[PDB]
């Protein structure tokens, strides 16, 4: 149905160890498709998904140039940030950027993004209107003033409404075999006795794509949020993801618990129980 | 495809 | 500020002694990005371990997947060792085929 394309930049300064490292990764939904690392032997944009490989040489030269130029821009950004925050040139700092677009089933722009962070904290973000900015502090306000004077939002908007959705549409078609295929989770409940009267019930979800999923345990039909151990969704390494939820229950009461699974690959939410 | 224009802080 | 990494050690496919598989160590929720991760086989570092391209979540925290091929056995013990500026000493997480 709905899809997204996102580019992520990480610029990390390292005084005494060369110029700031610049890394870019591009994703369509939860699929990595392109990368760039300024520390690579011969730095250039490289394909990470089968469907992007058909893009011609002009595509790769252009995309590589964008990364090389932006490497310089973010290195400049790091020097500027030092000034804005009255910091010394002796420490290591990080600037991150995330930008891109979301489209609906019909492929029309749902919303665009372009935001930055400095040392892990919000710095500045393009608002949903794609015409104004939200600055996190007085330092970012200086950047906001510069971007308003340069009409950056309008230029970003042109990209987000044009090339962003246009290229995303192409990628979705070229990679429809995978980007447009949801793999439902393979589920099961394990039983692990802890002590004489306490047992661990763990609900597993494996091999699913995309990553979005909801796993919950209910006791007599009531959500057990506070007593559920929920691990972060993790990559399997084969494009799919894994996740589990566990609850410690009194021996003999296993049947009062039900695991509920929601995933777009499932026609309807699943309900599972321990099966002795 | 990326946006080729980037503006400094 | 800084955020310490979360650590998960697991296999790509359900573990089965004698069956080739992939051993994964997923580190996430950390900041800054510098991090040292090793996959261990019976306490020793496994050579040529690979990892994903640096990426991050909505809260700007980073995540990486370190992985290597392996054939689990009944005796062999596996783990992931992680060091980050937020850790005074490397943290070792043991692989549990039920986690």
């Amino acid at each position: 149905g709905s899809h997204s394309m996102r580019y992520f930049y990480t610029a990390m300064s390292r005084p005494g160890r060369g110029e700031p490292r610049f890394i870019t990764v591009g994703y369509v939904d939860d699929t990595l498709f392109v990368r760039f690392d300024s520390d690579a032997t011969s730095p250039r944009k490289e394909p990470r998904a089968p469907w992007i490989e058909q893009e011609g040489p002009e595509y790769w030269d252009r995309e590589t140039q964008i990364s090389k130029t932006n490497t310089q821009t973010y290195r400049e950004n790091l020097r500027t940030a030092l000034r804005y925050y009255n910091q010394s040139e002796a420490g290591s700092h990080i600037i991150q950027r995330m930008y891109g677009c979301d489209v609906g089933p019909d492929g029309r722009l749902l919303r665009g993004y372009d935001q930055d962070a400095y040392d892990g904290k919000d710095y500045i973000a393009l608002n949903e209107d794609l015409s104004s900015w939200t600055a996190a502090d007085t330092a970012a306000q200086i950047t906001q003033r510069k971007w308003e004077a340069a009409r950056v939002a309008e230029q970003d908007r042109a990209y987000l409404e044009g090339l962003c959705v246009e290229s995303l549409r192409r990628y979705l078609e070229n990679g429809k075999e995978t980007l447009q295929r949801a793999d439902p989770p393979k589920t099961h409940v394990t039983h692990h006795p802890i002590s004489d009267h306490e047992v661990t019930l763990r609900c597993w979800a494996l091999g699913f794509y995309p990553a979005e999923i909801t796993l919950t345990w209910q006791r007599d039909g009531e959500d057990q949020t506070q007593d559920t151990e929920l691990v972060e969704t993790r990559p399997a390494g084969d494009r799919t993801f894994q996740k589990w939820a566990a609850v410690v229950v009194p021996s003999g009461e296993e049947q009062r618990y039900t695991c509920h699974v929601q995933h777009e690959g499932l026609p309807k939410p699943l309900t599972l129980r321990w099966e002795p | 495809e990326e946006f080729g224009r980037a503006f400094s802080f | 500020i800084q955020r310490t990494p979360k650590i998960q050690v697991y296999s790509r496919h359900p573990a089965e002694n004698g069956k080739s598989n992939f051993l994964n160590c997923y580190v996430s929720g950390f900041h800054p990005s510098d991090i040292e991760v090793d996959l261990l086989k019976n306490g020793e570092r496994i050579e040529k371990v690979e990892h994903s391209d640096l990426s991050f979540s909505k809260d700007w925290s980073f995540y990486l997947l370190y992985y290597t091929e392996f054939t689990p056995t009944e005796k062999d013990e596996y783990a992931c060792r992680v060091n980050h500026v937020t850790l005074s000493q490397p943290k070792i997480v043991k692989w549990d085929r039920d986690m």
